[PDB]
């Protein structure tokens, strides 16, 4: 059959993609496309509005001397121009962050056995449904207990609320269930059962806080926020006095003592508060995406739906805006979820893997880092060198040694069943492609490179972690684009080979089960597409409350 | 000596051990025994082995509910723990006959390590302790089972949990009494950065000896600021004497007096009688029905004020065996002693200040929690330089069981390892010994 | 001991509300069953519930400390630790937020008061409390058209009088009985209907009131010509701020 | 004259301001409310749309037992319920806070010796408008260099831009005006010559980078953002390589060297980067205010404009949201510019001030504080006393006590001319306040108050400091409302009655003299009564990129 | 050229007491040598320590 990318191929250029030649300068530059020509117009307008000069294609040099390509977006069958997938342009993108920085889990252990040891209250299925419904009146900001209180509008805050879940069914049954995320109807047989006796008789809160206080605040805002609405709530439904001394245990175990964040807070030069994206470890990232409780017949497509979650958040919103900014990074990450391009990579490791070894059934070991990271670097590197059209396509050298080395190192992961094993082979690609071509990535792509291989295995103070726990902020990682969200892949490769529920963290992976988001986490390459199209409709806007 | 002043000392039974110490004796810089209790606080890491074991043969390691599928390692930790701390100590001494201790506890279960303290006279700070200790019981595991290069990195996240990812040791089987340097709210912090429930655990919950231990380590954190330097130093001299040492057996017989049916008020009335008695304060002028006190030693009405305050609140939360209420003995002894004389409450309203916050953030959903939780370097309890937290601790070693942050929830892998320390744990009677033997020094 | 400076009515008010010796006027008669139901911790006849065992049954370490401070009757017995909170009106209460909190130092043991300006709480250990809120509602600390029993929705303090000369109550646990001249109490202090309302007698006139009250306002007795009293104040600021200093 | 809140006492109750008595319970809850009534219905709606109940006005205690009251913006007549001013509801009040995180001051005095002393070009007017040209093309996300880039859609972005300004006028009238904040144009000539004076020859640019970057990511990026961004026009205006070494110099220089943040990163309990409110000095606050130098001959009203600015951004977004959340601290921040209480207090004071000492002619000690103080804390709170209307409108006591301390302190400072003498006076207001009424605050008021007195004067390391360098870090101010907002007013008073140009930073001051900023700081309080009326246009939205 | 007496450290958990000790003895000399009053001491502070510690 045709590589899985020679469609896109086709609809890019008039020439077959193995074509070696073609002509430039004869486009009109950036009046070839339909985008740069919206751009030409709304700067000319913007500047006149403003009384100041703004977007000009005359200042520094001609764009589109080269056809301005489309991108196909994996798995769907949507093409649109590169400026489409920019996060600023792409409101379904903005949103995924959004519903990760606006998300917290919030324990309900501790502070029941506040209410039964210290206030001597009973609690019980009919108390949680009445603190839940109390919950999801306070928790967008609305009062419950003092007079002539101000509230937020719903309308403006229609996307908070707080969901809960647990491993015991005859609670999950009991609770309302529009409170519930139920995890038999969410996730098939094997994986609900390995998710309720990872969570046991433990009950934890899903709070999500309005995308508008998340976008005029911070990612740090979204626990002090919970745990201000949890506090009322409990205050209401229990019958407290309104702040008496057990009152401050249940502000410390929502604050503190069973709050899970999404992200932990960053180091002083990069100074963050948590929920921000260079504290969210790579295990995590694979647990949010929703693709595992889907596609779980099909590794690849698990695998690659958490590169393009990762990709996009980590090198286009993170290292490209929070980390830097500008027109920023917005194919070093298309790169990893446009064409087809990994995904005809990543299958041909998996068969290699599949019909040398099984799955999962290969040594732990450097044998099998050395034989299937090479076979499937160099398959990699051979599409480049027999298609020109995917060379040009995929044009800067961080962009190839990222996607061959995605495959490489996943392809090892589906082989050993272990990620830190697929992180060797990541590193084994990057240095294999420098040697063939002569290059590799960007002045700065390879300092991880090199530090690489002696890091995976140490164990030193800041050296030593398995690969679920790093993210953003292992000191390596910390600075590039090209890494992150191939890192979170690699994370997902061994667990979605072993059909395992989870990568990190099962209350993670729970917590992301639900229909109530904003952004569809099942399908984030849909919706990036649903976002490129402007068809995605993002909760935050001021329009209910701005003229008409 | 740069002060005339002396005190008398006693031991934790009220009875007398030396006279007529010069107060400098006391001194944070020229006491040996608050250097050997500061420097072992410094260099003591409590190993949880039992913890390491269970989070290996379960992949539960990086924080909380975090578990890695298919990289689960079952390793005789506990069965082999005299082989494993003996080689983790070969790499953590500096020579043989240094002042280096590993120490099983609980059968094998704990152990008790203290780091040489020469690698501290060469180092810039304090983190040296968890992090040689980490490494060297992360290599004494790996080599004592032959643990391959492609499973020893489930080892270190074991032990040391999600660093460097996450900036603290999150999800660590080891423990110390101080916290990472980046948590300071300022510089010279560090000591200030130690949870009362740790201090309340080391000292087993004798009121004395926690609210000795927890003075001690406030007050020399005052002298690392720099707020105990010129103008200020004998004030906190003589706060460290009189709040934390018991000096002149004052708090004890304040105790005394009105442990059996007083109340805050009882106290005060005590308290503002003796600063008479004495001749620290006297009448400066009368308005009608109404004496207005004045003071000719600012440092010294403070340090007697300061006395009563710990007085007060042994009294008020040794009544109810609940501690809740020291943040209320905290404002109201201040707020009506300085109505009951004219002369301005501890640390001239400072504690009064840190009691309000402290009681909002005791009592309210905002944040805080219960009294246990707090610590010199809390945003709630900083503001005194030294004068609140150690009340706070004395308060907790007299509940009988109200928390549910408890010393016992918080901090018994500290308990453990801590409470064997003879000067953590019974600090009052090696600081006063030291006090006598440099007495003729000052 | 002195407690306040000052030469005004509302001076000694705040005086005697701290003295331990003086005798609060006892202006209405309360059953113990009806403060147990004020309060809405436990049922009449339930048993006091434990948060810990009994001190005798923990045997514990020698420490001089404990040894010599004797504790409350519920701590010996491990009872909770539960609260009464009341909120009193700007318009001439007797008692006030922090000579509430002042004077329950002077006069209780074992007590956690907090003062807020439209509330002031105490919490201590359940039998105990049941004790020291008879002694609240059954003396001149409360006026049961100017004070409010409340455990929450607390706002009133600061707002003007009902036709009847009651505060606000959102919640409305005190009636004024038109019939009577007389207060009940219809709900406990967190807002549950009671099986039977509580007497809690006639409001004070306004001449008693003023008597009576520990607010200062420029239509009773007002701080600023309570010249001695200011005096203090200013002197504590004064003496703070050079302390602060060196 | 009426004091200046009797008209609003007139709107919001039936009976006349100084009567003791009304009626309860008869209003039928929220019912009364308009706005209530407008949040039921779309509660209602937005629980059916979702499936999960939320806003509901029988869960807990019922509003409304007493007359939900409209507040009167002071200066204004415009009278709104207090849900209008709540910052959720308030676009006007989210784009004063994304003006202020999006915006940092970058220096090009090491920028312009860089390329005369290491590249050997030479600088001129020309060559600085050439390179705001540039500049202007790329800080909103547009490409200067490379080919195949991908942009921000010009009008997502079009609120950022960059201009300069500098002390000598004749080089400021050779740039293109089109760049430039000019100085004389933009204040009163005795404050144009203060502010050329501290300038001098030194060239300052102002950057504003987009409004929907800074509302998906932090104000952490602003300075990162407006960096990249000069960097690559520095290299297209210059004509260096696209990436030498001394490229690396203009990084540093606007990262590092020559950035001024508006606020400084927080430590780890309270997390944060740079350009969050709780790193913005008292004195930072009030030169971003406008208010000096338009309302200079009237000292009353530029300090509380700047007491607007601050009680809104300090109480309602830092306190109320970043550092809590919910409902929040709405009537905390009003009590402070409503209903011209504050206004009617500061006024005696000024006016007692000028009549026994004359302004700034007092002597600056405790005698005047004492003086000051007690006679001004006297007024305000004899006014709660005279007028029970008053006393229900402003019913929590730490609105009291901030409204009243307030005035007490801006009155010290304008006998004294000096903002430490004021701190001192709003302290003893606080304790005066306390033994009057025998109540003062909140639980948790007075922390920093009883602190306050001891820590005015002291000059250890973490208490000592002036006021002007004070802000939501200073340690004993971290934590509580109705304090944060006043001190900003406080630190403006003594310089509004000097007639000095700015209080702390003379940059910060002229780089909001800028009528191109999508908020009028000229006119805070106009500006959150247009935000109530929904009459204001915030940028940042998403309706160019969602469906019609 | 200032060096703080090694002594201040062995009781110290870091190094942060050279900068503090030094900074506030100076202060306090600078106060003491030209009598600066209670009103305006906290400007030497403030050239002596900048903004620490709302920075
Ligand atoms: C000025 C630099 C040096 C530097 O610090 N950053 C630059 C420029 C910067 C600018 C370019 C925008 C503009 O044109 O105004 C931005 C978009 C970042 C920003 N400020 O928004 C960017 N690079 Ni660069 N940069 C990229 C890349 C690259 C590749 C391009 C090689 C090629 O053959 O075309 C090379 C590095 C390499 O050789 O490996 C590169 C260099 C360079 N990169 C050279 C300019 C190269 C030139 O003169 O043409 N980038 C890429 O390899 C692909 C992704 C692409 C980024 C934009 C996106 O992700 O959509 C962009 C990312
Ligand atoms: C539960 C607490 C304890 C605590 O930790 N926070 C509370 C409640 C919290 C909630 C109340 C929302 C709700 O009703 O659901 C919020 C809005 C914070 C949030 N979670 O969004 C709040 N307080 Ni409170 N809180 C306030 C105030 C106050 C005043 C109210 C006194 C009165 O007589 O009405 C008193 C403190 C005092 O007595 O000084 C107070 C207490 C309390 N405050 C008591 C409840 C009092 C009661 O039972 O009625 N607040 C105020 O004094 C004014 C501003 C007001 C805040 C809302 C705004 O700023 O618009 C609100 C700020
Ligand atoms: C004390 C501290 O909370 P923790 O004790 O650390 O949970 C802190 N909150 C606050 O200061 C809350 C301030 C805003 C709400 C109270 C305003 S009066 C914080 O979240 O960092
Ligand atoms: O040319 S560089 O490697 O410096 C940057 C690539 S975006
Ligand atoms: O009642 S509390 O003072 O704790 C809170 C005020 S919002
Ligand atoms: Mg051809
Ligand atoms: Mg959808
Ligand atoms: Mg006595
Ligand atoms: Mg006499
Ligand atoms: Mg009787
Ligand atoms: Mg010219
Ligand atoms: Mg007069
Ligand atoms: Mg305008
Ligand atoms: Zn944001």
């Amino acid at each position: 059959a045709d590589k899985l990318f020679i469609n896109a191929l086709k609809k890019k250029f008039e020439e077959s993609p193995e074509e070696k030649k073609t002509t430039f300068y004869t486009l009109g530059g950036w009046k070839q496309s339909e985008r740069k020509t919206e751009f030409v117009n709304a700067g000319k307008e913007v500047a006149a509005k403003r009384g100041i000069p703004q977007y000009n294609p005359d200042i520094g040099t001609p764009l589109g001397q080269r056809v301005l390509m489309p991108y196909q977006v994996s798995t769907t069958d949507t093409y649109v121009e590169g400026d489409d997938l920019h996060f600023v342009n792409n409101a379904a993108m903005q949103q995924m962050w959004d519903d990760i920085r606006r998300t917290v889990i919030v324990g309900l252990n501790h502070a029941h056995a506040v209410i039964e040891k210290r206030l001597g209250k009973e609690v019980t299925p009919e108390t949680i449904t009445h603190y839940l419904e109390t919950v999801n009146h306070a928790m967008p900001g609305a009062a419950v207990v003092q007079e002539h209180m101000v509230e937020t509008h719903p309308a403006l805050v229609a996307d908070s609320y707080v969901k809960v879940f647990t491993g015991n069914d005859e609670i999950a049954d009991e609770i309302d269930p529009a409170f519930v995320i139920d995890i038999n109807k969410q996730f098939p047989e094997d994986q609900a059962e390995t998710l309720k006796a990872e969570v046991g008789d433990g009950i934890w809160q899903v709070v999500r806080i309005p995308t508008i206080v998340s976008r005029t605040c911070d990612g740090a805002t979204t626990s002090r926020w919970s745990a201000m609405q949890i506090g009322m709530s409990m205050i209401s439904a229990y019958k407290q006095a309104a702040g008496e001394a057990a009152t401050g245990d249940f502000a410390y175990a929502a604050k503190h003592a069973e709050v899970i964040h999404m992200g932990t807070y960053l180091p002083v030069r990069r100074a963050r508060g948590e929920n921000e994206p260079g504290g969210v470890p790579f295990g995590y990232l694979a647990d949010i995406c929703q693709s595992s409780r889907v596609n779980y017949e099909d590794p690849v497509r698990v695998s690659l739906d958490v590169v393009a979650t990762g990709a996009m958040l980590y090198d286009q919103i993170w290292l490209g805006s929070y980390m830097s900014g500008g027109v920023g990074f917005t194919q070093y990450a298309t790169a990893a979820y446009t064409d087809n391009i990994l995904d005809d990579f990543t299958y041909f490791g998996k068969e290699y893997v599949e019909d040398k070894y099984g799955l999962c059934e290969a040594p732990n070991n450097m044998d099998t880092v050395l034989d299937v990271a090479t076979e499937v670097t160099f398959y990699g590197l051979e599409q480049y060198e027999e298609y020109p059209a995917l060379l040009e396509d995929q044009f800067g050298g961080s962009q190839r040694a990222a996607v061959v080395a995605a495959a490489a190192g996943c392809s090892t992961a589906f082989a050993t069943g272990n990620a830190q094993t697929g992180l060797s082979g990541w590193y084994l690609s990057m240095y294999l492609h420098k040697e063939q071509h002569s290059r590799l990535g960007f002045y700065g792509y390879d300092l991880q490179d090199q530090c690489g291989a002696s890091n995976v295995f140490s164990i030193r103070g800041d050296e030593g972690l398995p690969l679920e726990l790093r993210g953003p902020n292992y000191p390596n990682y910390a600075m590039n684009v090209g890494h992150q969200g191939e890192y979170a892949g690699i994370s997902q490769a061994p667990h979605a080979a072993r059909g395992d529920a989870f990568v990190f963290n099962p209350l993670v992976k729970i917590a992301f089960a639900d229909d109530n988001l904003v952004f569809d986490f099942t399908n984030v390459r849909g919706e990036f597409a649903k976002g490129a199209l402007r068809e995605f409709e993002p909760a935050g806007e001021r329009a209910l409350i701005t003229p008409a | 000596a740069k002060f005339e002043d002396k005190v008398d000392l006693y031991d934790d039974r009220g009875n007398l051990v030396e006279e007529q110490v010069p107060l400098e004796a006391l001194s944070p810089l020229r006491n040996p025994a608050i250097k050997s209790i500061v420097q072992g606080i410094k260099r003591t890491v409590a190993v949880n082995l039992e913890g390491i074991e269970n989070a290996l043969k379960t992949a539960k390691v990086g924080g909380p509910a975090c578990k890695i599928m298919g990289r689960e390692l079952d390793l005789d930790i506990v069965g082999n723990a005299e082989s494993i701390a003996a080689a983790a100590k070969e790499m953590i001494q500096v020579t043989e006959d240094d002042d280096t201790n590993v120490e099983l506890l609980g059968g094998g279960k704990r152990a008790l390590v203290q780091v040489p303290s020469a690698r501290f006279d060469v180092a810039a700070e304090y983190s040296a302790a968890p992090l040689v200790t980490a490494t060297a019981f992360v290599q004494a595991i790996i080599n004592e089972f032959d643990v391959s290069m492609y499973d020893a990195n489930m080892v270190k996240a074991a032990v040391l949990g999600r660093y460097p990812q996450s900036v603290e040791y999150m999800g660590a089987n080891i423990a110390t009494m101080l916290d990472i340097p980046q948590k300071l709210e300022g510089p010279g912090y560090a000591l200030r950065n130690i949870m009362v429930n740790h201090v309340v655990a080391a000292t087993l919950k004798n009121t004395l000896q926690a609210a000795a231990l927890s003075t001690i380590l406030e007050q020399t954190a005052m002298f690392e600021m720099g707020d105990a330097v010129g103008a200020f130093e004998r004030m906190h001299l003589l706060g460290l004497a009189y709040q934390g040492m018991n000096a002149d057996n004052l708090v004890f017989d304040l105790v005394k007096a009105n442990g059996k049916e007083g109340t805050v008020g009882s106290v005060i009335a005590d308290l503002v009688e003796r600063a008479l008695e004495d001749g620290v304060i006297k009448v400066e002028k009368e308005l009608t029905d109404y004496k207005v006190y004045g003071t000719d030693d600012l440092a010294m009405w403070n340090a007697y004020a300061a006395a009563g305050l710990m007085a007060a609140t042994m009294v008020n939360q040794g009544a109810a065996r609940a501690a809740q209420g020291v943040s209320s003995t905290l404002l109201y002894y201040n707020d009506l002693i300085e109505f009951e004389t004219g002369l301005p409450s501890v640390d001239f309203g400072k504690v009064e200040g840190t009691a309000v916050g402290f009681s909002f953030f005791s009592h309210s959903i905002y944040g805080g929690g219960g009294p246990g939780i707090f610590n010199g370097n809390h945003i709630v309890t900083r503001h005194s330089k030294g004068f609140a937290i150690p009340c706070v601790a004395a308060a907790m070693a007299l509940d009988a069981g109200t928390q549910m942050f408890s010393p016992e929830a918080t901090s018994g892998l500290i308990k453990e390892v801590f409470s064997q320390v003879d000067e953590f744990r019974e600090p009052l009677k090696y600081v006063v010994e030291a006090a006598a033997e440099i007495k003729n020094e000052i | 001991a002195q407690y306040y400076p000052g030469t005004t009515k509302v001076a000694q008010n705040r005086r005697n509300f701290c003295n331990p010796e003086y005798e609060l006027e006892k202006l209405r008669e309360i059953s113990d069953e009806d403060v147990v139901k004020i309060l809405g911790h436990r049922a009449p006849g339930e048993e006091y519930p434990s948060v810990h065992p009994p001190l005798e049954e923990m045997d514990e370490p020698e420490d001089a400390i404990r040894e010599m401070v004797e504790p409350i009757d519920g701590a010996k017995a491990g009872d909770r630790v539960r609260y009464i909170q009341f909120t009193d009106s700007m318009y001439f209460a007797p008692a006030q937020p922090y000579v509430r909190s002042r004077a329950y130092l002077c006069r209780y043991r074992g007590a956690d008061a907090g003062t807020l300006s439209g509330r002031q709480i105490i919490e201590t250990r359940e039998r105990d409390l049941e004790k020291i809120s008879k002694e609240l509602l059954e003396t001149e600390f409360f006026d049961p058209a100017r004070s409010g029993v409340r455990g929450k929705s607390v706002h009133g303090h600061s707002l003007r009088l009902d036709e009847d000369g009651m505060m606000f109550d959102m919640l409305r646990r005190q009636i004024y009985n038109k019939d009577t001249g007389r207060v009940e109490m219809v709900k406990n202090q967190i807002g549950d209907e009671l099986d039977e309302p509580v007497d809690l007698g006639e409001p004070l006139d306004e001449e008693t009131l003023m008597e009576k009250t520990t607010i200062y306002r420029v239509d009773g007795e007002a701080y600023r010509d309570d010249v001695e009293a200011v005096e203090i104040m200013q002197r504590i600021h004064v003496l703070r701020s050079q302390g602060g200093f060196n």
